[PDB]
């Protein structure tokens, strides 16, 4: 059990770590403390870019 | 119905010039703004 979740990180955690890390990431970006997003243009409908940080406030 | 036809189809084409003028000013007055617009308030004008 030791040896057996050391190598994980090589295997199930490249899946992890990029769907929980990256996409979260994505353009200078379960419980949410913290959201960000920089420079996203959607067409009004789900236009959303709000930064919960008090620097650079959105509406 | 005979002299106006010969200078509306003149205006009509100018008309036409400013048209494809701002065909494409309009892509760029609209793509140039960003979107998400950042909230600021002017202190002097």
């Amino acid at each position: 059990l030791k040896q057996t979740e050391n190598d994980l990180k090589d295997i199930e955690a490249r899946i992890k770590e990029k769907a929980g890390v990256k996409e979260s990431d994505t353009g200078l970006a379960h419980p949410l403390q913290v959201a960000r997003c920089t420079k996203i243009i959607k067409g009004e409908d789900a236009k959303y870019v709000i930064n919960l940080k008090q620097i650079a406030k959105f509406v | 119905i005979r002299i106006f036809r010969s200078e509306l189809q003149r205006l009509s084409h100018e008309n036409n010039v400013m048209l494809e003028k701002i065909k494409d000013n309009k892509e760029k007055i609209k793509n140039n703004r960003q979107l998400p617009y950042l909230v600021a308030n002017v202190v002097e004008v």
